[PDB]
């Protein structure tokens, strides 16, 4: 029982190449997406707790 | 010579594969340390044998 709720929602992901189709056939218990994401450019990811400057 | 992360500090990856990552990273580190000391060493030797040749 995490924080009171024993039920979980897991997430799955895929990258859909241009001019390709994705098909969601389902029956319930589906957390649908409203928007898709498109990466803009290039970036750099770090992990730290120190202050920004 | 850029590189991103493959592991992460906050949500540690599975123990076994993480152990393999630490092992490999340490191996590459030993390799690069060897290469650094060697490169410095023969850059120095070349500098010396060069200077007294121009003499």
């Amino acid at each position: 029982q995490v924080n009171g709720l024993s039920g979980r929602i897991d997430f799955h992901w895929l990258m859909l190449n241009p001019n390709d189709t994705v098909t969601f056939s389902f029956n319930g218990a589906f957390i649908a997406p409203d928007r898709a994401s498109f990466l803009r450019g290039k970036s750099m990811g770090i992990q730290s707790g120190v202050q920004v400057d | 010579q850029q590189f991103e992360l493959i592991d992460n500090e906050f949500n540690e990856v599975e123990k076994q594969i993480g152990n393999v990552i630490n092992w490999t990273r340490d191996s590459i580190t030993e390799v690069w340390s060897y290469n650094a000391e060697l490169l410095v060493a023969m850059e120095n030797q070349h500098t010396i044998d060069l200077a007294d040749s121009e003499m």
